[PDB]
């Protein structure tokens, strides 16, 4: 409550405290207003939005897999699946094979390239 | 970190050296053993 | 989420529908209870909440009120002696003789 | 190379799995109830049981991928946010990092997500032990009670919230809400007509246990009100209430350990339980009560001497492992089996916060999936055989062949192998407790790996090896696909965890 | 309850332990009714001994309400009744009386094996019949089923809204000296 | 959602974690303190004008309150 | 306590195998259920259901100082590691302490801060 | 607010600084805050809470870098074992190996116990030579990236720091 | 001699354009008082939304792939595997042939930012930049 | 922190490790959780400030942090125990320039309070040095 400009003047103090209690330049305080000294709020919406979409990548390839791995190799026992999958054409047995891979393998890769910074501009 | 033994001189090593003896040094892997070879390389494709 | 009344709602259509599982009644059954489940129970829960917050506010200027009164009873919950003691003497001056302004 | 990229991929996936969860329980909770009237099973194929079958079975499974991949994230923002801390040694500058919350979904209770690697090493143990439970009750399920296919996704969120939450309270809650399940579970899934008084057992000591945890935290918080590990760390209890603290969450978490003499339960539900359930009590239960008492005890300065805990937990090893050879029925010679392990495992935490819960944690994920191939095994012998008593079945090597080479290989991996993680577990507790008190370690070492290991091979020796004369007509067929491939997971895992990262072990 | 230069400084709320006892009686009395709705719900000559909770094994759920009811009465959390025993164990311990909290501890603990004890006798070789006859058929309340159907609500999920109730009791309870 | 939107902590904490402490405290923590610094907020206002004279008091130099 | 070596009759009136009401049978391989021996599944059902007769049965039972040491063991436990703690205090070694060196920080926990 | 939890021993309680004595029974939560719960709980309670989790952090890695100590002697000796014969390996160990192994012993190093028991001042001292490391090392900028986490602009400006410093080194005079 | 080499390509860097947004990027992250805060401010934003790496891209290329399988699969009757290679190839050609989803509408708001300040011909330009070289 | 340079050294930055006395620790901690209010003051003040005052447009621009200038000597008169003046620009020549380092590094370089209460307590323990 006290704490406030109110009463207060250059002529009550010293040059030195003046210099000390001085205000930065107008880039620093707005850095320190901001909160954005290290990083900005943009980098962090960016990062948030990246990570949400990796989320929701990762996770709808993971499910789009597993449903297509289960639900295509779990027709019959070993002979019906064997009969189903020759009494099918090339490009299905194609999609029965290649998409429960693909999607999974997708999903690994962009989880790898997360954990990773192969981004660091720092290379010769 | 520190050489760990005795020091002898060079000329003892020279003296060593007349005497026949040869100073260990290590041995670069051979291409089928080295995993940066294109010898190694062409065995894994084979 | 944030309107209190579409909870209200939301919770009279889900009571209406365990009600019906509950009774083994199908569901589709007395259509009209579900809209007026939701609108008594969206009237109920709004004027829940601005009840609450009503009494949230009430009680913190009754606690404004309370703290002079647990004031005033420390000081008289002193044991005899301890009223003109070096730790009491000043606060029980203050309220026995400054705070007697009637 | 660490950047700001990682760090919310970490907090997102955490966040968005846990969110993933609630939404799939919720979508198949409300297909459960809107579609049919009574909610029971129409014995039919075209019933939602099918559907609900697949949906929790597939997110279990899919939120465990989900899981693997936060916790590999999790591990890299830890180990460099360590790091950081570590690596800048100027005077001018810190670390301040303020990270912003997600915009598509709330944090869940109004609560900042704060992760530890023994929670998440707790929250795949629930993944892992859940899934296989659950593979192992679908025969269980049927007519009127397939309700309880959801208790596994309900046991995922809750400790999902418990492994999470930086609120004592919180932790307390979630800790308090594995009873009403389980007992769903003992009550009505169990086919044993014993199991009833089973259920009773476990839910008046598991709840005697539970209340002195709840004397403890009301202490905690009435004393020093706030809900917040830093709050408790910016203020000191005295000696006696430190003292007070200790005992009662020992006691409590001892209670759900169990420890001696409180395995009364344990072995009175494991022996009456349904094997899917007597997967996931040993397996995991006991485990978040280790967590529990691991965070409450490591945020409060503790003066006393340990040595009483360290006792009772030495007798309760002691205890158990006399008992192996005694024992004719094999579900009851496991819960034996686990309360040595549990009782070596929470050894391990009366240090404090030294470098002695490294092995108890890995301790603990070792004796749950150890505990989870012991009473699967169990559970496939009681399905072939119809009986699970040693003197009633023997010879199992000679007729179902698969299910006598996975007994050979569980006893094996039981025994201390070095290639597996219980040798890891073994090695750190019991060079602790060497360097601690050497003749109380030969003591540990001599009751549990000698004469408990002689037990426990001796009743199972016995059924893997005879003559399966008797009942020739009524034989039953060797191990199916799931179980082989259940039983090959539990010992690639405790094959293959000795390569995870050292850092955090 | 401090004094700083003859300033008092008060943070303790004399107020508090009234809004508990208060809660705790709400509580008991709403688990009370919740019991006996479902019994009201039924043919009330079936409940004569202890041995006759089998009768509540019914349609799932009258069997459900019996059964989440008595775990709620013996204080099994997150129901309803533990929540009045948590306030209370909480006000002790910040009234610092251990050996109040001891006895409550004891009588938990004993009162809790009475009422769960019960959960044993619901086990019946068959579903029951304790429905009265109305019209040749069993009459099933939908009013008393809509109100245990609330009360349900209210006993699962009431640990999340028990903090507007907690305002309101101690609201209340602020007018007992001021 | 709407339920806690009163209060920036959970619920559940705000009942059990809040025992015996005023709702004033823990709803509106900048009134009570302000409040409770009613005599203390007038000894700083009385400090800072005779240290303006040249009078700097000892005795209630530790009163410096920001909130 | 020890098994009698004599022939004896078949017994009449055992424990057995008890199921909950309502309860789905274990169909597994082709749901081939033997008959069940008498003596094979009065053992399964002897020890849960064995009780002590008199007071004090338990301590003579056996072995009396067989007993009576183990029931001391925990008492025995307790003070070898007072012993152990003795030696560790005159070498200054770990203790059996709850060592609070960390001062709260989790293990490997995150401690970041929101904006 | 903190509280606190009533007392029940009747000692009475002096206090030199505010001159008021005081009986342990009877003290409310601020006064138990300053007079019973006044006491420390970890090695440097002098630190704030983001520099004790600093110390704790390089306590732990000295820890592990006295335990890294005594596994690098271990190795050396068994590459002695295997490039030295038995007929002159004990003279060539006692020269100089077998003084560091001693040194980095059961006491000394933590090794497989489960604590490393050390006063605040030992844990200070730990502390102060990983420090020392750290300083050492940072000076040539060897923490990026196995030890630091840095920007691209910042691992720049190390850069140009690291080569001008190294100039000014291999520009002074031999001692 | 290599520190002048150093600075002259510096300087060739400096004349280009190509690896002026780069370079004023440089000169943003050291927070040096030549640029404004603001500027600052908008020039991060706008490099962080052209340097993010999404993986839609990665996820649309494989609906596309996964996609054209399915459609072949399920609604021609009798396919020549001939034809289904020869659009698999062709698909695939094509993801290797596009540009992953390059934008234009970031860069010509970095050349607004720094086209403020003549970083070509910029004496507090070159001092800032010779020190922060990659 | 807790390092001396080495006055003769082969290279430029060598330091040696040194462990402040029990009495400076307790001294030191002790006045940190009695004076910790001050701390906290400061930088909400600071905040504050920057807020209201810290646009050049404002009319108590020029008066910079000065009503933070209460806090600040409230903060050293606490540390000193009211021994060593009652303003820190009375602070004794020993941690005069630890002062200096911990004004620039509070309100011209406005780093995080971490660092400023690092340079305040070494004012504090410089002055406890001179004056144990
Ligand atoms: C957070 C925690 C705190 C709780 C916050 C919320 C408050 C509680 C709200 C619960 C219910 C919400 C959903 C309602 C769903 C719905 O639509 O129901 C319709 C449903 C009607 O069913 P129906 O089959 O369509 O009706 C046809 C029948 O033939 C029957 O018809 P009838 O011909 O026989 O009679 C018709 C009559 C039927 O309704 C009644 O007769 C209502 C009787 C209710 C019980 C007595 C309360 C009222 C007392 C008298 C008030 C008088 C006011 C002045 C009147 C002046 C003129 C006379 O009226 C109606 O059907 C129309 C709606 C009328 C208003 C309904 C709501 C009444 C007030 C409820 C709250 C009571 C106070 C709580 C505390 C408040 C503190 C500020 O109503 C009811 O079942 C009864 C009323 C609602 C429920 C009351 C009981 C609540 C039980 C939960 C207790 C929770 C405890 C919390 C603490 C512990 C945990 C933290
Ligand atoms: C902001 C982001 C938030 C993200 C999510 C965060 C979490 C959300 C809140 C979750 C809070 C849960 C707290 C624990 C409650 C446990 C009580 C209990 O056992 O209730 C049994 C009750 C169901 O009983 P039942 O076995 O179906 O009983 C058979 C019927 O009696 C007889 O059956 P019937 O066929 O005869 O009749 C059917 C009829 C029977 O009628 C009733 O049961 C009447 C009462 C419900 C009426 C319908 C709703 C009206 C509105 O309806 C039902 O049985 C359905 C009951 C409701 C199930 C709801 C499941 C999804 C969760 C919804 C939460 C909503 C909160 C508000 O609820 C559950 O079992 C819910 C699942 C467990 C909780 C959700 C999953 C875990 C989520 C994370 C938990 C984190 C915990 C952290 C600490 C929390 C405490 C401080
Ligand atoms: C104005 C109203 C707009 C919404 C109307 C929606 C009607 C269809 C709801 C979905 C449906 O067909 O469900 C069938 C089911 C039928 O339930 P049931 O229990 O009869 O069905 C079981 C029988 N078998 C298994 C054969 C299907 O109904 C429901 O699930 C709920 C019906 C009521 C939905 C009320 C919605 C809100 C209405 C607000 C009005 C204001
Ligand atoms: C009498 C009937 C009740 C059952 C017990 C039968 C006798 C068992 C026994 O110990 O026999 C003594 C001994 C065996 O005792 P043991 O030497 O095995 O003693 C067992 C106890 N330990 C090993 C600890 C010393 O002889 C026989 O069992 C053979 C004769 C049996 C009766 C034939 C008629
Ligand atoms: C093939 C199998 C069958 C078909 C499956 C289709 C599944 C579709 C998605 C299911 C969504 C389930 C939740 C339903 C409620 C919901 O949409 O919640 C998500 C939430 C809604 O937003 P709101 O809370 O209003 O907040 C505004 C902030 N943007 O926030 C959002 O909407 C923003 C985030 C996007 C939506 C996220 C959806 C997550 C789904 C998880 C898996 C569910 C699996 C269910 C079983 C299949
Ligand atoms: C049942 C519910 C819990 C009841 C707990 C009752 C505890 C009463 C303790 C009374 C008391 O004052 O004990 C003091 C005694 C010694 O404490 P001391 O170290 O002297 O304290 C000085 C600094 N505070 O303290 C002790 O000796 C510790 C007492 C612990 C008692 C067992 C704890 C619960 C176990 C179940
Ligand atoms: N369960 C048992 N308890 C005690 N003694 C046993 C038991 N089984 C076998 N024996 C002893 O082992 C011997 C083996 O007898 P057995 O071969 O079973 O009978 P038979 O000789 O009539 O075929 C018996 O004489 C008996 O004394």
């Amino acid at each position: 409550m006290n704490i406030s400009y109110t009463g207060l003047k250059l002529e009550d103090y010293s040059d030195e405290v003046i210099r000390k209690y001085k205000f930065p330049n107008s880039n620093e305080l707005e850095r320190f207003l901001n909160r954005e000294q290290t990083l900005t709020v943009q980098q962090h919406k960016s990062a948030i939005k990246l990570a949400q979409q990796d989320f929701f990548a990762v996770a709808g390839l993971l499910s789009v897999g597993s449903l297509s791995y289960i639900f295509y190799n779990s027709v019959g026992g070993k002979v019906i699946r064997d009969r189903i999958r020759a009494s099918m054409p090339f490009p299905k047995r194609v999609l029965v094979q290649v998409l429960p891979f693909v999607a999974l393998g997708t999903a690994l890769i962009i989880s790898r390239r997360g954990i990773e910074g192969h981004n660091h501009g720092y290379k010769q | 970190m520190q050489n760990a033994y005795p020091e002898i001189t060079d000329q003892h090593r020279e003296f060593l050296k007349k005497q026949g003896l040869k100073v260990y040094e290590p041995k670069p892997l051979p291409d089928q053993i080295n995993p940066f070879s294109k010898t190694y390389w062409i065995t894994n494709a084979f | 989420m944030s309107s209190m009344l579409i909870w209200g709602a939301c919770f009279g259509l889900f009571t209406r529908a365990a009600a019906c599982k509950a009774s083994m009644i199908p569901l589709t059954t007395s259509p009209w209870k579900y809209p007026k489940y939701m609108i008594v129970s969206a009237v109920t829960f709004y004027y829940f909440d601005w009840y609450r917050r009503m009494a949230l506010e009430q009680l913190c200027y009754n606690e404004e009120k309370l703290e002079r009164y647990q004031i005033r009873a420390k000081l008289q919950s002193l044991k005899i002696g301890e009223e003109l003691s070096d730790a009491y003497r000043e606060s029980f001056f203050e309220h026995a003789v400054q705070k007697n302004n009637i | 190379m660490f950047n700001l990229n990682t760090i919310y991929l970490s907090r997102i996936f955490i966040e968005f799995n846990f969110y993933f969860l609630f939404f799939l329980f919720l979508i198949s909770s409300i297909i459960f109830y809107f579609s049919k009237i009574i909610s029971i099973q129409n014995l039919n194929q075209n019933s939602v049981f099918n559907f609900l079958k697949l949906a929790n079975i597939f997110g279990i499974l899919i939120s465990f991928f989900i899981h693997i991949i936060s916790f590999w994230f999790y591990c890299i923002y830890s180990y460099n946010l360590s790091l950081n801390i570590f690596s800048d040694i100027n005077l001018y500058n810190s670390n301040s990092i303020e990270l912003l919350n997600n915009s598509l979904l709330p944090n869940y209770f109004k609560s900042n997500i704060t992760i530890d690697f023994f929670g998440l090493i707790l929250l795949t143990l629930a993944y892992i032990v859940g899934f296989v439970s659950i593979l192992a009750l679908d025969t269980r399920l049927y007519w009127k009670n397939i309700k309880y296919i959801f208790s596994f996704t309900i046991f995922l969120l809750i400790v999902y919230v418990y492994v999470t939450v930086s609120n004592i309270l919180l932790f307390f809650m979630c800790y308090e809400l594995l009873l009403i399940p389980s007992f769903l579970i003992v009550y009505f899934v169990s086919p044993s007509r014993r199991a009833i008084q089973a259920s009773l057992y476990f839910v008046i000591w598991t709840q005697l246990g539970s209340l002195l945890v709840l004397i403890a935290i009301s202490y905690i918080i009435s004393i020093t009100n706030t809900y917040e590990f830093n709050d408790l760390k910016y203020f000191n209890f005295t000696n006696s209430e430190s003292t007070i603290i200790i005992f009662l969450i020992f006691l409590g978490f001892g209670f759900k350990a169990p420890i001696w003499p409180f395995h009364y339960w344990l072995t009175k539900t494991h022996v009456e339980a349904p094997s899917g359930f007597s997967i996931y009590l040993s397996g995991f239960l006991v485990k978040t009560a280790l967590y529990g008492f691991y965070k409450f005890n490591t945020s409060i300065f503790i003066d006393i001497d340990s040595s009483i805990f360290i006792a009772i937990c030495i007798m309760g090893v002691v205890d158990s492992s006399l008992k192996m050879w005694g024992q004719t029925d094999l579900k009851k010679l496991v819960a034996y089996g686990t309360i040595q392990e549990m009782n070596i495992i929470y050894l391990a935490f009366c240090w404090g916060d030294s470098c002695a819960i490294l092995g108890g944690i890995l301790f603990s994920a070792t004796h749950a999936f150890l505990s989870a191939l012991m009473f699967f095994l169990v559970d496939c012998i009681y399905r072939r055989y119809h009986t699970r008593s040693l003197v009633e079945v023997n010879g199992i090597l000679h007729i179902t062949p698969n299910l006598g080479l996975s007994i050979l290989f569980m006893l094996v991996f039981f025994s201390g192998i070095p290639g597996t993680i219980k040798f890891i577990s073994e090695f750190y507790i019991f060079s602790g407790l060497l360097e601690a008190s050497p003749f109380i370690c030969f003591i540990l070492m001599l009751v549990a790996n000698v004469l408990g290991l002689i037990g426990f091979s001796k009743s199972w020796f016995n059924a893997t090896f005879g003559m399966p004369k008797k009942n020739t007509k009524y034989l039953p067929m060797d191990l199916s696909f799931k179980e082989s491939y259940i039983i090959l997971y539990c010992f690639f895992f405790l094959f293959i965890f000795s390569y995870f990262s050292s850092i955090f072990f | 309850m401090s004094i700083f230069s003859n300033i008092w400084i008060n943070n303790d709320l004399n107020s508090y332990g009234l809004s508990i006892l208060l809660l705790n009686i709400i509580n008991y009395l709403i688990v009370f009714m919740l019991i006996l709705s479902v019994i009201l719900l039924t043919n009330l000559s079936k409940f004569k001994s202890l041995n006759q909770f089998k009768e509540f094994n019914s349609y799932n759920f009258i069997l459900y309400s019996l059964i989440f009811s008595l775990l709620s009465m013996a204080g099994i959390p997150p129901l309803l009744g533990f929540t009045g025993k948590f306030l209370a164990i909480l006000y002790s311990s910040f009234k610092s009386q251990y050996l109040l909290i001891l006895f409550m501890t004891i009588l938990n603990i004993f009162g809790m094996y009475f009422y769960i004890q019960n959960l044993r006798f619901v086990v019946k070789k068959n579903k029951s019949s304790i429905l009265n006859y109305k019209n040749y058929y069993v009459n099933i309340n939908y009013s008393i089923t809509l109100n245990i159907i609330l009360l349900n609500f209210f006993n699962f999920f009431g640990i999340l809204f028990l903090s507007d109730l907690i305002i309101i009791l101690n609201y209340i309870s602020s007018y007992i000296y001021i | 959602g709407v339920w806690s939107n009163i209060h920036p902590t959970d619920k559940v904490t705000l009942s059990f974690a809040n025992i015996g402490r005023p709702f004033r405290l823990i709803y509106r923590p900048e009134i009570f303190l302000r409040d409770q610094q009613a005599k203390f907020i007038q000894l700083e206002k009385e400090h800072i004008e005779k240290s303006k004279k040249g009078e700097f008091v000892e005795t209630t130099s530790p009163l410096v309150l920001w909130n | 306590y020890m098994g009698n070596p004599a022939v004896q009759s078949p017994p009449k009136e055992f424990f057995n195998y008890h199921y909950v009401p309502d309860n789905y049978p274990d169909a597994l391989s082709g749901f081939r259920i033997a008959y069940r021996d008498p003596f094979e599944v009065q053992h399964v059902f002897a020890y849960e259901n064995w009780e002590y007769q008199y007071d004090g049965q338990w301590w003579s039972m056996g072995s009396l100082a067989c007993n009576v040491l183990f029931f001391c063991t925990p008492l025995f436990l307790y003070l070898i590691l007072q012993v152990e703690e003795l030696n560790s205090e005159k070498r200054g070694g770990t203790s059996n302490k709850f060592y609070h060196n960390n001062a709260g920080f989790f293990h490997f926990q995150i401690y970041d801060n929101k904006q | 607010a903190f509280g606190g939890f009533r007392q029940t021993d009747n000692s009475l309680i002096i206090d030199d600084r505010r001159k008021i004595i005081l009986n342990t029974r009877s003290l409310n939560d601020f006064q138990q805050k300053i007079y019973l719960r006044n006491f420390f709980t970890n090695y440097r309670p002098d630190l704030s809470s983001y520099d004790y989790f600093a110390f704790k952090e390089k306590l732990r890695i000295g820890e592990l870098f006295l335990n890294e100590y005594r596994k690098r002697i271990n190795n050396e000796v068994r590459r002695a074992a295997i490039l030295t014969p038995t007929s002159s390996l004990r003279e060539k160990m006692n020269h100089k190996i077998a003084d560091q192994i001693l040194d980095l012993s059961s006491p000394h190093v933590r090794g497989a116990h489960f604590q490393a028991v050390r006063s605040w001042t030992d844990a200070s001292k730990i502390v102060n030579y990983v420090e020392e490391k750290q300083t050492k090392i940072n000076k040539y900028g060897l923490q990026f990236p196995l030890l630091g986490n840095m920007t691209e602009e910042q691992c720049a400006s190390k850069e140009d720091e690291v080569y001008q410093r190294l100039l000014k080194e291999m520009q002074k005079p031999p001692k | 001699a290599s520190q002048l080499q150093r600075e002259q390509k510096l300087v060739q860097s400096l004349q280009q354009e190509s690896l002026q947004p780069h370079l004023f990027k440089i000169i943003v992250d050291s927070q040096s008082d030549l640029v404004c805060e603001a500027d600052r401010r908008e020039y991060i934003k706008h490099y962080t939304r052209a340097n993010e790496k999404s993986s839609t891209s990665q996820l649309l290329q494989v609906g596309a792939l996964l996609g054209y399988i399915y459609a072949v699969g399920r609604y021609v009757s009798n396919p020549s595997t001939r034809k289904f290679s020869y659009g698999l190839a062709a698909l695939l050609g094509s993801f290797s042939l596009l540009n992953p989803s390059k934008n234009l509408h970031h860069n010509h708001s970095l050349r607004e930012i720094y086209s403020k300040y003549n970083i070509s011909t910029n004496p507090q330009a070159l001092e800032i930049l010779k020190s922060r070289i990659y | 922190m807790f390092l001396n340079p080495v006055k003769d050294s082969e290279f430029d930055d060598e330091v040696k490790g040194f462990v402040p006395s029990e009495g400076e620790v307790r001294f030191v901690a002790n006045k940190n959780k009695e004076c910790g209010y001050y701390l906290q003051g400061i930088e909400q003040c600071r905040r504050k400030m920057v807020q209201l005052a810290g646009d050049s447009s404002s009319q108590f621009h020029s008066l910079g942090f000065l009503p933070c200038k209460r806090l600040v000597d409230a903060h050293y008169r606490c540390m000193t125990d009211d021994k060593f003046g009652s303003t820190i620009e009375e602070v004794p020549e020993i941690g005069l320039d630890s002062a200096q380092k911990f004004f620039d590094c509070t309100f011209q370089q406005l780093k995080p309070m971490q660092s400023c209460r690092r340079f305040f307590d070494q004012v504090v323990r410089d002055v406890y040095r001179a004056n144990g």
